[PDB]
């Protein structure tokens, strides 16, 4: 789909915004595994260290 | 005199026989020697101990049962009885020399001691007070139907004169009508004085209405109600909503020019209670010990999990996500930056008869701080805060609404499916931020809503469709959709062994109610689930992350080949969340790996039935590992 097929508005309030961040599930173990290590540290307490 | 003289009477009424000095000084001499003398045969005196707990915890209220004065003296139980005011005023003072011989200095702490008659024996209901009832003692029972603030009366009268500006003696406040001086003693003028309120002394007032209890009224009379004047100890003993029972003097309001609207010479009543008793989530030491010695049992949370709701039969994971919700997880907040929200949403999407209410009214009588509220219905709190003006006080309030009346507590959202717009972006604001912003009637504030919500709901006509994925069963919206952490689906699908033990079930409840006929108990249960809520605080260690990381890829490669709606991250923060909130029933202050395998298969259980059953039919296989 178009992404202005995705948005539930206009396509001009694309255009009316400076920049937009078409943010992605890139759906990969690699990826994944880094993101689920990153989240068990926020809740360990590591991270705040 | 002597009792016997004290039966005979010579005055006119019986209030004019006890205003006589000589019966009054008896009288108090015969209290005297009933406070001092009482014993129940058992080498033990009841009011002196008495006496001795109100002076050591410096408290103005004694219990004084009126079976007791009845047996050791019946004719002044009568005069109690008959004409309770002034005599209860010769029992304050007899009270107070009993307190005084016991500590002399206790005068100067209080100067005043209340007593409290228990154990009235006629009991009257408010729809049988009648014109026999006036200045006498009446014990009725109701249900408290509002009550104001606490006001200052006057008790101790200091005024000032005007011409010399001498400050005059205290005078008490009689509380039947308002006191007044005509003399200075000091420049001797009858000028206008004034009451100045540093050098007054006040007692606390209260004014509560009291309805007759709704299910002792006779079918076609609506409730009847009084109005109750509760005193500087007894204010704020009964909250509105409960069934409270009220012994008092009975007498007459008295108001300028009467009513004109009647036309007939007509007042209104009021009760002065003389004592209120009422027909709590504190642990001792032994408490604690006894929390102690059932966490360590190893299956404790399966008790908890069969302790949820004894009249509701079958319902094993909507159980186990009330127990959740209950015990809850932690939130935090790394570095004050990132916050991470720590109660558990649960979702009960049920047909209907699948007694989801009866699950919402258990978990309001359990929790400490619960909520109650629906979209359809009117007679309830509402989701939205507001700025909101009383007709007649006049008066604008802030209602923080029931997410913010439910922080750090639980709502419970009956009918979540017919919600009106703003009460669902009141939910949408609670769940996202946990705080509700209002700008209204210049009022431009922040409320913390850091409540957890149970809500209950039904599904789009009437029936779930499994083969439907769950979005297209509700009117629900993606984004309120995903904030629940368990989403329990339940559905009355037709099984035979499962209708006969569901019926049997119904059918003897039934008949164990009829008027002519290893779960933990409820009362240790609440204090349990208070305990482990205030005092646990569980916290998971570095060296489980190898695991969890590992189910996490695994539920989310299995997600993507399947093509369901995708496991994001807060299925992993849920996975956590209901991990600490599992731990909290060992009162335990770590996470461990069975603890964290139940979390799991609690959000796996949660996660697969959910789906479109070719969905289910694949998830059920490929996370069999998880499921066990
Ligand atoms: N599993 C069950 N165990 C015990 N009683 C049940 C069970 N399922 C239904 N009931 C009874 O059936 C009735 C259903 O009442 P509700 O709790 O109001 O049902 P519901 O699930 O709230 O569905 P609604 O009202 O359409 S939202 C009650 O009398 C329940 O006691
Ligand atoms: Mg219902
Ligand atoms: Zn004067």
């Amino acid at each position: 789909k178009s992404p202005g097929d995705n948005i539930d508005f206009q396509t001009t309030i694309l255009s009316r915004f400076d920049m937009i961040f078409i943010v992605k599930d890139d759906h990969n173990e690699e990826r994944d595994i880094s993101i689920a290590n990153h989240v068990i540290n926020i809740h360990t307490g590591n991270a705040n260290a | 005199l002597t009792l016997e003289s004290l039966s005979n009477v010579k005055a006119n009424s019986y209030s004019e026989w006890i205003t006589q000095p000589n019966v009054s000084r008896t009288i108090a001499r015969e209290l005297k020697s009933f406070l001092l003398e009482y014993t129940d045969e058992t080498g033990r005196s009841v009011y002196g101990a008495r006496i001795r707990t109100l002076g050591e915890m410096n408290s103005e209220s004694l219990e004084v049962n009126y079976r007791h004065l009845a047996e050791s003296k019946a004719i002044l139980a009568l005069f109690l009885a008959k004409c309770p005011e002034e005599m209860l005023k010769i029992f304050d003072l007899v009270a107070m020399e009993a307190t005084e011989l016991h500590y002399p200095d206790y005068a100067r702490i209080h100067s005043e001691i209340h007593v409290r008659i228990s154990d009235f024996p006629t009991i009257y209901s408010l729809r049988e007070l009648r014109e026999s009832n006036l200045s006498s003692l009446v014990r009725v029972t109701g249900v408290v139907t509002r009550r104001t603030g606490v006001f200052p009366q006057l008790k101790y009268v200091k005024f000032n004169c005007l011409k010399c500006g001498s400050i005059l003696g205290p005078f008490f406040q009689d509380s039947n009508e308002e006191i007044r001086i005509s003399f200075c003693t000091n420049c001797k003028s009858k000028g206008p004085f004034r009451v100045n309120g540093e050098k007054t002394v006040y007692r606390n007032y209260q004014r509560v209405t009291l309805q007759e209890a709704p299910g002792t009224v006779p079918p076609g009379r609506l409730p009847r109600h009084r109005e109750v004047i509760l005193l500087a100890d007894l204010v704020d003993v009964s909250k509105p909503g409960e069934e409270v029972e009220v012994t008092g003097i009975y007498k007459n309001n008295y108001d300028g020019n009467l009513n004109a609207k009647n036309g007939f010479p007509v007042f209104a009543t009021i009760i002065e209670a003389n004592s209120i008793k009422r027909r709590v989530f504190s642990w001792t030491e032994e408490e604690e010990r006894e929390f102690r010695k059932i966490s360590r049992d190893r299956g404790i949370i399966d008790k908890i999990i069969s302790s949820m709701a004894p009249s509701i039969y079958g319902h094993r994971d909507i159980k186990t996500a009330v127990a959740c919700s209950l015990f809850g997880g932690v939130p935090k907040n790394v570095n004050g930056k990132h916050s991470i929200r720590g109660d558990i949403n649960v979702l009960l999407l049920g047909d209907p008869g699948t007694a989801k209410s009866q699950i919402l009214k258990y978990v309001e009588k359990t929790a400490h701080r619960a909520v109650f509220a629906t979209g359809q219905g009117a007679s309830a709190v509402g989701l939205t805060a507001s700025v909101r003006k009383d007709p007649i006080t006049k008066e604008w309030t802030l209602e923080g609404g029931a997410l913010v009346l439910a922080d750090k507590g639980v709502c419970l959202i009956d009918e979540f499916d017919k919600m009106n717009d703003q009460d669902r972006t009141s939910i949408h604001e609670a769940m996202e931020q946990q705080s509700i912003s209002i700008s209204k009637a210049g009022i431009v504030t922040t409320l913390q809503a850091r409540c957890s919500i149970i809500a209950a709901a039904n599904p789009n006509g009437g029936r779930y469709n499994s083969t439907l994925p769950l979005a297209q069963n509700v009117s629900l919206t993606e984004p309120i959709l995903s904030r629940f952490d368990i989403l329990c689906v339940v559905r009355d699908l037709v099984d035979e062994e499962a209708d006969e033990r569901l019926a049997t079930f119904v059918v003897d409840s039934h008949v164990r109610s009829h008027p002519e006929n290893s779960p933990i108990p409820q009362e240790l249960l609440m204090k349990y689930i208070h305990y482990a809520r205030t005092k646990i605080y569980p916290k998971l260690h570095q060296m489980d992350m190898d695991k969890v990381s590992r189910v996490y890829a695994d539920l989310r490669r299995e997600s993507i080949s399947t093509g369901s709606f995708p496991i994001t991250v807060r299925h992993l923060e849920s996975i956590l969340r209901i991990a600490e909130s599992f731990a909290k029933m060992r009162l335990s202050e770590f996470v461990s790996s069975y603890d964290l395998d139940r979390a799991i298969k609690v959000v796996v259980d949660s996660f697969v039935d959910a789906q479109k059953v070719s969905v289910r039919r694949q998830l059920r296989r490929s996370f069999a590992i998880y499921t066990l």
